[PDB]
């Protein structure tokens, strides 16, 4: 239950609000979640995925 | 045991006859007496405390 | 009229409000459902069951 | 007391004989930790035999569950209180209402 | 070193709404330090802050905390209870003992209690008994110290006063003086620039510690901290203990542990015998030298040693090691 | 004992308190402690941890270092019923256990 | 009467950049307040330089195309995100990258400035397909503070990464003291580039924190 939530809450594509697709390469978009200015379900956004 | 004759007669006999059955407090417990008792024997030389 | 005495007092007429973590001090992303509970401890409990 | 009620448990108390209720309602004349005594005024017996009614109330003693069961004086001194009505308070209550 | 720019952040209106209610605004900040002091600090001052609670309370004819006592509408327990929240602040103690004599009808506050030149009692008005009949007489011995963080009495189970009398109240501590602290960032009108914050603090104390001294402890102690954090050495622990005992540990108990008469525990304690390393090293002769000790005194000596196996006046010039 | 959830801990371990742990290693706490020193007999080791003295709790954290504790429920319908982990010391009197399993 | 101090230290490097540290003497809170507030220097309040603004010939909008190169432009601006500037004494200079032919566009290619030190000189930026293809492009470095993004003619906007730390994560974890019982041990794991190690960058976090509440101080006793 608790976590299943929280993955399900780590998808869940929601559409712009803080959103835009301001594109980087994975590890670094954790320092962009901290850092605020973005959101965090949205947009969708493009990183680079090896 | 031999041993343990030998032993307390290293440290001391005072081997008593008697045993030892006091009522103790059991382990894990703790907290503060707020009444004692005492039922003497229709017959028995009752305590001093009693 | 659980909402109308949500006023007169004042408060938040939904249940809800944001609230921040405390470790972090970021806000949650949703707004949580705060109130008073009237809880109760039962018996059974620890120290006896272990 | 607790915040949410019904207005039940005002009656589950005084219901229990947890609870000490005034047996003649007069006024408070001594109040004690140890006990509370009040006197009858407001029509008494029929003999003029003295007004006055001691209540003894409990206090710190054990359960048959080992819960602490001891009782509470919630009303002061001269206070004028009528018959049925809670003096004394017991254990897990709130002057009248039930308090788990 | 040459690298940097950054800011400094200094006190500004400290507005004392009332005496447990406080504001401590912080104005020259910027945007990202803020919001990041604003939990440290919210932490270590929720926390990591003195102040004085009490700790014991020795009441006359009263045993232990569950009894009552004639003119007292309000049970023991509840007394001590009372006293839990009494708001003090003592001057340039660690432990002070504020005496409370009170007799007659009516209610015994904090002011019923000895002014002392050292206590600064916040709210004299503060409740703690209620006496009904005008014969009814109090009198009880407070302790008040000084520390940091919780800790009850559940924690020293007996690791204070060897003996302690049965008198003897423990009661629970609550030691920091910070009820709530909460604060919000917004931004300053700073008459300069234009993108910089001002961290206000709003706090809620007892009245028995200012907003100074207060956020001055609060952020020294995240500097004392912080002060580990600059070089990393990654100090290890020797340890490495010796397990080799080279004499027979009861040596390292004191006399006390004899369990003697106090005449003889006296000239022990006279004659500079605190271990019984001394006594079992100490002849006879320079026991009979020893003011107020007699045949009795010295037979009760060689019969409470003799007993534990050891004897009197042995020799072992291995005294004592070895740490 | 009763169980409580302890997410910190990982999918080998589970949350064993000290009180609990240290009487239920009493039989290996001895043979340790006559081991390395510390006590001079066997009946001082239990005298040593009757009378709990700090430096027997950190004995127990090396005989409980890799010495699977095996965990089991009331109604044990399969094979799942009863499962392993490594000791974690604690300081409560209520069991934690992995979130998982 | 006060507070205790860290005396347990440990640090392993799982390399130059990635890394972890573990304090275990700390007190209640203290273990995730140091966390949050580290990490919240960590994420923005540290220096270090990255690159803002690109001008490439032939490209004035971001969404436009190269010819002779496999990567568009906003996998081109990406890369140079990925590009660790380390800069002596300025707080702006403009870099100048000229290069044609076949194969990997790496930092190599770079005219070799005196004071610009770039880190990682191998770090592939773009890929050139035939011989006939060629680029040049004026890449400006700012000297900033934490992450500068798209929300600041020929002018291509890049989020600037004014941080030399990637990611940092951190944990609590119960120590196990032997005197007390409710005690905790930090445990920082830092994911940082080339422009600073991980052992100064920590310490620097901490000095960039003591500047601030130092006010606060006094001593005396």
């Amino acid at each position: 239950q608790d976590v299943v939530l929280g993955l399900y809450y780590m998808t869940r594509d929601c559409v712009n609000a803080k959103g835009e697709g301001m594109v980087l390469t994975g590890p670094k978009e954790a320092e962009r979640l901290y850092r605020s200015g973005l959101a965090s379900l949205h947009a969708r956004v493009k990183v680079r995925i090896t | 045991t031999p041993e343990e004759k030998l032993l307390r007669a290293i440290f001391g006999e005072k081997a008593s006859d008697v045993k030892d059955s006091s009522l103790r407090v059991p382990n894990g417990v703790s907290g503060t007496v707020i009444d004692v008792q005492v039922f003497t024997r229709d017959g028995v030389e009752k305590d001093k405390r009693a | 009229e659980i909402k109308e005495l949500l006023k007169l007092g004042d408060l938040p007429t939904s249940g809800q409000i944001r609230l921040y973590d405390g470790r972090t001090g970021e806000q949650f992303e949703r707004p949580v459902t705060v109130g008073y509970m009237y809880m109760l401890k039962l018996n059974h409990l620890v120290d006896d069951k272990m | 007391k607790p915040l949410v009620g019904t207005g039940m448990e005002r009656a589950v108390a005084v219901d229990s004989g947890v609870t000490a209720v005034a047996k003649r309602g007069g006024v408070v004349q001594y109040v004690d930790a140890s006990r509370i005594v009040i006197k009858v005024n407001e029509d008494e017996m029929y003999p003029g035999e003295a007004g006055i009614d001691i209540y003894n109330l409990t206090k710190y003693t054990r359960s048959n569950q080992n819960t602490c069961i001891n009782q509470m004086p919630c009303v002061s001194l001269g206070e004028p209180v009528e018959r049925g009505d809670v003096l004394a308070d017991g254990p897990s209550t709130d002057l009248g209402e039930l308090a788990l | 070193g040459s690298v940097t720019e950054f800011l400094k952040p200094r006190l500004v209106d400290i507005e004392q709404v009332s005496s447990t209610h406080a504001k401590v605004t912080l104005e020259p900040l910027e945007r990202g330090f803020g919001h990041t002091l604003g939990n440290a600090l919210r932490r270590i001052l929720l926390s990591s802050m003195p102040g004085c609670a009490v700790t014991e309370v020795e009441i006359d004819g009263v045993l232990h905390e569950y009894s009552t006592k004639e003119g007292v509408q309000e049970d023991i327990l509840e007394i001590l209870l009372n006293l839990k929240g009494l708001a003090v602040r003592v001057q340039g103690k660690d432990e002070v003992i504020l005496t409370l004599n009170k007799s007659g009808i009516g209610p015994v506050t904090a002011a019923d209690i000895t002014h002392d030149g050292d206590v600064e009692i916040v709210k004299p008005q503060h409740v703690i008994c209620h006496l009904t009949d005008e014969n009814a007489s109090i009198s009880m011995r407070i302790k008040v110290q000084r520390g940091r963080g919780y800790v009850p009495a559940s924690t020293r189970i007996h690791s204070e006063e060897d003996e302690r009398p049965i008198g003897r109240l423990l009661v629970d501590a609550c030691y920091s003086p910070v009820e709530r602290i909460a604060y919000n960032v917004e931004a300053a009108r700073v008459e300069q620039r234009t993108d910089l914050d001002k961290l206000v603090i709003e706090m809620e104390t007892n009245g028995t510690i200012d907003p100074e001294e207060a956020i001055r402890r609060a952020a020294t102690i995240l500097a004392e901290q912080l002060e580990a954090f600059v070089d990393l050495r990654d100090v290890r622990q020797p340890e490495v203990k010796e397990e080799k005992p080279e004499f027979d540990p009861i040596l390292l108990r004191p006399v006390d542990d004899l369990e003697l008469t106090v005449r003889s525990a006296n000239c022990l304690k006279a004659e500079a015998i605190h271990y019984i390393g001394d006594l079992v090293q100490r002849t006879e002769v320079e026991l009979l030298k020893t003011p107020n000790l007699g045949k009795k005194s010295l037979t009760e000596i060689k019969d409470v040693l003799a007993s534990r196996g050891l004897s009197l006046g042995m020799r072992l010039e291995n005294w004592p090691p070895a740490s | 004992s009763v169980i409580t959830v302890g997410p910190y801990l990982r999918l080998h371990q589970c949350g064993l308190p000290k009180k609990m742990a240290l009487e239920l290693f009493k039989p290996f706490i001895y043979g340790k402690l006559e081991l390395r020193g510390l006590a001079t007999t066997i009946k001082a080791a239990k005298k040593m941890v009757e009378r709990e003295e700090a430096v027997v709790w950190d004995i127990l954290d090396e005989v409980i270092r890799e010495h699977p504790v095996l965990l089991n429920r009331a109604p044990t319908l399969h094979r799942l019923g009863i499962q392993a982990f490594e000791p974690v010391l604690i300081e409560g009197k209520a069991i934690q256990l992995h979130p998982l399993v």
